[PDB]
């Protein structure tokens, strides 16, 4: 979607492997602010939105 | 985040609200992410 009408999707009731996101080289920028990138596999979250 | 808190109380007062204390238990945590400014309740008709 366009930036004015950005799409928001809920992620819930799943187990997420973030290691495939860090180790993938396709992303030019992988920058995290309130969480460390390497610690994402060790934490539990709810109400995740993309 | 749309929070629904609910409580059911057995009452026997005829017209107005009873006077007392009853804490509302949290019922539903709803992920909507939309703007809400106006609401309307739904009633049921009886047909004869």
């Amino acid at each position: 979607a366009s930036v004015y009408a950005w799409n928001r999707k809920r992620i819930s009731n799943c187990v997420a492997d973030y290691s495939v996101l860090y180790n993938s080289a396709s992303f030019s920028t992988f920058k995290c602010y309130g969480v460390s990138p390497t610690k994402l596999n060790d934490l539990c979250f709810t109400n995740v939105y993309a | 985040y749309f929070k629904i808190y609910s409580k059911h109380t057995p009452i026997n007062l005829v017209r107005d609200l009873p006077q007392g204390f009853s804490a509302l238990e949290p019922l539903v945590d709803l992920p909507i992410g939309i703007n809400i400014t106006r609401f309307q309740t739904l009633l049921a008709l009886h047909r004869s």
